[PDB]
């Protein structure tokens, strides 16, 4: 319920199905701190189908 | 693009007059003299209006008359990933 | 200045040369219907790419290492004598080694394309 | 027995079902066991430090290569044991973790790539295993090949791996056009007093020292780690790593080089320092990785490295499986699971573990302070060794550096036991399915080491003077 | 040797500077190796001697089977996309 | 190992510099081995043939640089088919 | 015929440089991959003028024979896209690749030099002004030419490497396939 700390206490998300939305994929971001996952079983669904 | 070059008169009439010289139809020395003189509409002569004809335009019809000659994304690959691409 | 660099000098002129006479003899008039293309006297459309099989794809990579293999024989030929019984193990070993990917190839049937659609074998099956 | 085991395994796996995978992984486990356990006498061979020059000088064998071989075949041991051993018997565990069929010839044939490279005695020989372990690599990246991130990192990891096998070549060619030769031994104190091959050997040591991802080229790797599923990111992470330092160790070609003491100061620092801001599990360990490989990298500058070296690859690799073991008997813990390549991802998802598994935590302890180095874990006595071959050796500013990257990176190291010792609101109070024991009992005998090892530090030094010196 | 290593220097530019698509990536890789076998055979040349052209045999061999393998993870990566992007990878 | 093998599969070109500098390394140690610096440096001047050039150049330099004659039995460059002609 | 016949290598070079940029401008990769059809014709050139014609024949069997053939496959089963070279694309790296060309082209030429001082260094590079003198002797009494040589130390002296590269050549089979066959 407190929102987690990094390992400097920075702000860090917390994760779950929220983070694979339509208007967070193809979002700027590095690499590192990215939260979109394009193997999500929820973006995933219908993939070559 | 079209390819356009400007010589000069002498130059290209001299190459016209020499390509005369082949069996199949070219460009003439007198088209070349022609291409120095701009339409001139007799100031009195009938018209298309008096056939109660109106011409087409050039602008429009070009696409229709020279279709042949012509040349030839972030929607298309979320669409394309839940294709088949490969089967056995 | 040998007749091997000669021939192999006039092949492409004489090439060039029918090309030429093809150009300047015969008639030369396209238009919009001659230009299209001849698929059994209909127009089709514009398609993707077509979905194909990976045994298509297969078939011209494994030409590669084959290839490599057979080509790999050649400084074998050539040296046969030379190296002749402590070689002619030693390609036997590589020969061996090679036809053990042949097997898996042929056990995985890699290069096979399976019908998709098979006739249904099911009984009929009747709740009375 | 590799080359034997890779030739039964293509025709075996070819006439076998899919359900067979994981009986076939535990054949050629036992299969590796055995032949680590009859195979061992051999050590006799290079009693004194005999070293024996082999297929017409194409390979070396000395006490150093025996003893990289046989942690090559202790590593594939355990991570085979992965692949062929469930976690849970429930469906989700088999949509985890699921071996494709031809996983086990690829990890053998890396496995020969790298052993290979240990005993290259010439250039033709070292670019050949590197090609091998090379492509081997490529292959184990992509054979996910649902996965989107992974067919990526596989493109990428092609490419970059590609220009550094063509820098590599293009080394050992004009080391050829100035010599004549294709071997190192054709070195002597003479021809190197004679001649200036600085900037080829230097050539040669990055084109191999960037395929384990040093910096300033350390971005694209710890991609490829974060990109691909973690029972190939435990892998490739480690094995082309020890084939690579181990081969450099072996050839002393950058003694007391400038380039390589300031990339080697670079790496400290980048992965010190990187490593802060991570909030994934992978890429905090792949820059955890990113600095024991900088503190190896110090190990080049000088001669008779080799117990130093030894020591802290062996325990290095042994924590590096620990660690990943750690996380992945986690995942039977946490609310939410990712995607089916990594179950988890997130630093934040162990938030709490100590209330549900304290023993788990009790191991992640002792791995995290093995890391930072605290004695008595293996870790402190790595460090020490290293210390005290840098300092005996003249290499004061980078000892300080040294101490400095330790204490940065201790941060995010803690940071993993930090969430884990926390507190959660809803705990585990009974489940009827147990972990398996195999893979427990192996964590637990990697654990056991990283505590208790040091009890038997001096006499492995008297057994090393007998077969170093 | 200058016909080797202005193609390898050349190549390796139009990989590093290559915004245009994946194929020409490809294509930098081989050429590459070509001119660093150019190097190679040489000075096996100049030298009269057969390990630089052993060496340059091997180099074939393993462009070979690079260029299969390369080829196998394009198709595989192509398999669940479609299409290759003018930055696919 | 090829080392020392020609393209014909006798002995390449600098072979006996070779061997000669190995000969040398083979009889001295780590201490006495700086006493084989000729040997080497014959083994590099035949792959490189550097000091050859050096000297050519340093002819060359003086040779053009002259317009007195030069009276001594010279070079005669002929066609491949003028080869035994006369 | 001397004018050209001397200049043969230098034409070679010349013609490999324009190949290499025509491949990097090619507006269609499939021209692209052309123009390195051409470039490996080029090559083959270069290897039978200094006397490895074996090579040349070598060359064409299995890079043009070959590997240009997959590629052309390749390229002609997948839908490839790409972009044109353009002002707005690729004039930014106009400085970045001229400081590489002269500093890459500059290193490769000295690493081949021996020579303490760097100036000296680079300047061997350009120090072939003399012709090679070539001699007969009759010590080879046997028709052993480049590909024999090559035999007999593949599979004699480095017997090792030939099996060696047998399990290369077997992963190039079993990776594709694992990689593209979807088994069950
Ligand atoms: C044998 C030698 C070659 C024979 C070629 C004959 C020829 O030119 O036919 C043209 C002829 C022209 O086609 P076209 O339908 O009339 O199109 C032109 C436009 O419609 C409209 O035409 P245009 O007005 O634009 O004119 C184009 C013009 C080209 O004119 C120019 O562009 C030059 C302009 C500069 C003029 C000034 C230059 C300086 C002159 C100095 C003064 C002298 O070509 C000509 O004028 C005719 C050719 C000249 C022959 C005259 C000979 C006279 C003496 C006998 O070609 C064809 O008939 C098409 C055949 C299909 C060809 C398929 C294969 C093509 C690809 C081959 C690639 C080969 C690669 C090999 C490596
Ligand atoms: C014995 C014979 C050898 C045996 C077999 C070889 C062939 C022999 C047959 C020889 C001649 C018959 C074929 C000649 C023939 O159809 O062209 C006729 C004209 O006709 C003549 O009046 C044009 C004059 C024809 C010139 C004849 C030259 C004969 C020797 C050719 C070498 C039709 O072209 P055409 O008018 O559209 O004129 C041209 C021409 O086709 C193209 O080159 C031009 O570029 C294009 O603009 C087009 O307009
Ligand atoms: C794949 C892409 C394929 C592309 C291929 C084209 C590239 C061709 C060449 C490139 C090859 C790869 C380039 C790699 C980077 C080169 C960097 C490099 O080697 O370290 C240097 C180069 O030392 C030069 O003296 C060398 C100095 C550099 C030469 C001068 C620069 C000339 C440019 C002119 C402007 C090695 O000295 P080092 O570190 O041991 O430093 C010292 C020092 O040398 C000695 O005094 C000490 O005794 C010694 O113990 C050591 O401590
Ligand atoms: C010097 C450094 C070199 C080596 C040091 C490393 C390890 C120590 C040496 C050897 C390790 C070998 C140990 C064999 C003895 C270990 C041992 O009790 O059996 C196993 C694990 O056994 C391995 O998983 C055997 C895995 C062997 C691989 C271990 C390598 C780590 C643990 O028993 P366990 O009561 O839980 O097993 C029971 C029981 O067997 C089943 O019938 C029950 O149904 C089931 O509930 C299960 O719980
Ligand atoms: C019955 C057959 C069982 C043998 C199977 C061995 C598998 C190796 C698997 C994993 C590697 C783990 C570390 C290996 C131990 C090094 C032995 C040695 O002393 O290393 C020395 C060289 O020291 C070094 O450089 C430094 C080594 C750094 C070790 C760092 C970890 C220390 C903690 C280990 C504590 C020991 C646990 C004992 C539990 C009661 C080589 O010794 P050696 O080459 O003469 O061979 C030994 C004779 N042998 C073949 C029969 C076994
Ligand atoms: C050996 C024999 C070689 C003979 C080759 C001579 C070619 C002469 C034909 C010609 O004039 O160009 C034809 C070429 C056709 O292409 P185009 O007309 O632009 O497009 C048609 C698409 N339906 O039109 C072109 O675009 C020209 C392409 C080649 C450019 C050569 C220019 C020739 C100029 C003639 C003087
Ligand atoms: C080991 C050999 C030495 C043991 C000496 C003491 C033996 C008896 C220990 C003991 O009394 O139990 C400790 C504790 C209590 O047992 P228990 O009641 O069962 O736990 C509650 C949930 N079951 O048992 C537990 O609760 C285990 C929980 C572990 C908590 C993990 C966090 C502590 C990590 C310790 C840091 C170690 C770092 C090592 C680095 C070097 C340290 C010098
Ligand atoms: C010079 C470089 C190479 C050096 C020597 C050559 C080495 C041997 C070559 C082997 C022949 C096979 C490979 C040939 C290379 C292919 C050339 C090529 O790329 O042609 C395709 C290309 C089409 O591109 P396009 O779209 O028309 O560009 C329009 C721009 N406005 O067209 C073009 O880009 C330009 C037009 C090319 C015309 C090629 C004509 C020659 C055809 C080959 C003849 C071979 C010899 C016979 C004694
Ligand atoms: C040569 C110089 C060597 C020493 C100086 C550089 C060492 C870097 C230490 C890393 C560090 O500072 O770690 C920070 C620690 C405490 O962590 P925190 O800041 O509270 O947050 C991180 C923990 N969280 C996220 C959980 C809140 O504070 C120190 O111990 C600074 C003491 C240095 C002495 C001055």
């Amino acid at each position: 319920d407190p929102i987690p700390s990094g390992a400097l206490g920075q702000k860090v998300p917390h994760v779950d199905e929220s983070h694979q939305d339509l208007l967070f994929r193809t979002s700027h971001m590095v690499e590192d701190l990215e939260t979109y996952d394009e193997d999500s079983p929820i973006n995933t669904s219908d993939a070559n189908t | 693009e079209v390819r356009h070059i400007e010589l000069p008169k002498a130059l290209y009439q001299a190459y016209t007059k020499a390509t005369q010289a082949i069996w199949w139809p070219t460009y003439s020395p007198d088209q070349v003299e022609r291409q120095f003189l701009s339409q001139k509409i007799d100031p009195s002569a009938k018209t298309f209006n008096d056939l109660d004809l109106t011409p087409m335009e050039l602008p429009d019809l070009m696409f229709k008359l020279i279709r042949p000659y012509r040349v030839n994304v972030s929607q298309l690959e979320n669409k394309e990933k839940t294709f088949v691409h490969i089967l056995d | 200045m040998n007749t091997f660099i000669i021939f192999i000098i006039l092949i492409p002129i004489v090439g060039f040369a029918l090309l030429a006479v093809n150009i300047l003899l015969a008639v030369y008039k396209p238009y919009n219907e001659k230009l299209g293309a001849f698929e059994c006297g209909l127009t089709s459309f514009n398609q993707t790419r077509l979905a194909f099989n990976a045994a298509f794809i297969l078939v011209a990579i494994l030409f590669l290492p084959f290839d490599l293999e057979i080509s790999t024989l050649l400084p074998y030929v050539m040296s046969i004598y030379l190296v002749s019984n402590y070689g002619f193990t030693i390609v036997l070993l590589f020969l061996l080694i090679l036809i053990i990917g042949f097997v898996y190839e042929i056990n995985t049937n890699a290069l096979k394309i399976n019908k998709h659609n098979k006739p249904n074998t099911d009984s009929l099956i009747y709740k009375l | 027995m590799l080359i034997l085991a890779i030739i039964s395994l293509i025709t075996f796996v070819s006439m076998s079902k899919l359900s067979d995978n994981r009986a076939i992984i535990r054949l050629i486990n036992i299969y590796l066991i055995l032949v680590l356990v009859l195979d061992s006498f051999l050590y006799l061979l290079f009693l004194n430090n005999q070293t024996y020059t082999v297929m017409g000088e194409l390979l070396i064998f000395n006490s150093f290569t025996f003893y990289i071989d046989m942690l090559i075949y202790f590593i594939m041991i355990v991570i085979s044991s992965l692949y062929g051993y469930n976690l849970y018997n429930n469906n989700l565990y088999k949509t985890l973790f699921e071996p494709k069929k031809e996983l086990i010839i690829l990890f053998l044939i890396n496995i020969l790539g790298a052993l290979l490279i240990v005993h290259s005695n010439d250039f033709i020989t070292l670019f050949v295993a590197i090609e091998l372990q090379s492509y081997s690599i490529y292959l184990i990246t992509a054979i996910y090949n649902s996965s989107y991130k992974a067919s990526k990192a596989s493109m990428l990891y092609f490419f970059m791996g590609g220009i550094l096998s063509i820098l590599i070549a293009y080394s050992i060619n004009t080391y050829y056009s100035v010599l004549n030769s294709y071997t190192l031994h054709s070195l002597d104190s003479l021809i190197i007093n004679t001649l200036d091959l600085n900037l080829i050997l230097i050539a040669l040591s990055l084109g191999l020292l960037f395929k384990i991802g040093i910096a300033p080229l350390h971005k694209w790797l710890i991609s490829i780690y974060e990109n691909t599923p973690i029972l190939i990111t435990i892998y490739i992470s480690l094995i082309p790593k020890i084939s690579i330092l181990s081969y450099l160790v072996l050839s002393n070609i950058s003694i007391n080089s400038l380039v390589i003491s300031i990339l080697a100061i670079l790496t400290l620092l980048v992965g010190s320092v990187g490593g802060l801001l991570q909030i994934k599990i992978k890429r905090l360990l792949a820059f955890s990785g990113l600095t024991n490989a900088g503190y190896m990298m110090l190990l080049l500058l000088l001669n008779n490295n080799e117990f130093s070296y030894l020591y802290y690859i062996t325990q290095y690799s042994i924590s590096h499986l620990a660690i990943f073991m750690i996380i992945i008997f986690s995942i039977y813990y946490i609310n939410y699971i990712n995607n089916q390549y990594n179950p988890i991802i997130y630093v934040n998802q162990l938030k709490g573990l100590i209330h549900d598994n304290a023993y788990l935590v009790l191991s992640m302890a002792i791995v995290v302070f093995s890391f930072i180095g605290i004695p008595p874990l293996l870790g402190f006595f790595g460090k020490l060794n290293i210390l005290m071959s840098i300092l005996n050796n003249g290499y004061y500013f980078i000892s300080i550096v040294l101490i400095v990257a330790s204490l940065i990176s201790a941060l995010y190291y803690l940071y993993l036991l930090n969430v884990s010792i926390q507190d959660k609101n809803n705990i585990l109070i009974n489940s009827n399915e147990t972990v398996s024991s195999v893979l427990s009992y192996i964590l637990s005998s990697l654990i056991i080491l990283i505590t208790f090892g040091f009890i038997y530090n001096s006499l492995i030094i008297d057994i090393f003077n007998v077969y170093f010196n | 040797m200058f016909i080797g290593t202005i193609i390898l220097v050349l190549s390796f530019l139009g990989f590093v500077f290559n915004r245009r698509n994946i194929i020409l990536a490809f294509i930098c890789l081989e050429t590459m190796l070509l001119g660093i076998n150019l190097i190679l055979l040489r000075n096996s040349v100049l030298f009269d001697d057969i390990s630089g052209s052993l060496f340059a045999i091997v180099i074939i061999i393993l462009a070979g089977v690079e260029s299969a393998i390369g080829l196998s993870l394009l198709v595989s990566y192509y398999r669940l996309r479609g299409v290759i992007n003018s930055y696919g990878i | 190992t090829a080392a020392g093998i020609s393209l014909t599969g006798g002995r390449n070109r600098c072979f006996s510099e070779w061997q000669s500098f190995m000969h040398c390394t083979a009889k001295t140690d780590a201490k006495s081995r700086a006493q084989c610096l000729p040997n080497f440096e014959d083994y590099m001047e035949c792959l490189h043939h550097t000091k050859e050039k050096a000297r050519l150049r340093e002819i060359e330099s003086v040779l053009k640089q002259k317009k007195e004659g030069l009276e001594a039995p010279p070079v005669k460059v002929i066609p491949v088919k003028a080869i035994g002609l006369v | 015929m001397m004018y050209l016949t001397y200049y043969f290598i230098e034409i070679t070079i010349f013609l490999a440089i324009l190949c290499t940029i025509f491949i990097i401008s090619a507006k269609n990769p499939m021209v692209s991959i052309l123009y390195m059809i051409a470039l490996f014709v080029i090559a083959a050139m270069y290897l039978y003028l200094i006397g490895l014609g074996i090579f040349s024949l070598l060359y064409i069997m299995i890079y043009i024979g070959a590997i240009a053939v997959l590629f052309l496959f390749i390229i002609t089963l997948l839908d490839i896209n790409s972009t044109e070279l353009s002002v707005k694309s690729n004039i930014r790296d106009l400085p970045l690749v001229l400081i590489s060309l002269i500093v890459l082209t500059i290193s490769g030429l000295m690493i081949y030099s021996n020579d303490s001082i760097l100036i000296n260094k680079l300047l061997e590079a350009f120090g072939n002004d003399y012709n090679t003198i070539i001699t007969q002797d009759w010590f080879n009494i046997e028709n052993t030419t480049l590909l024999t040589t090559i035999g007999n130390v593949l599979l004699t002296n480095n017997a090792f490497i030939l099996l060696v590269l047998a399990i290369v050549l077997l992963l190039g089979i079993i990776g594709p396939i694992s990689i593209t066959m979807k088994h069950k």
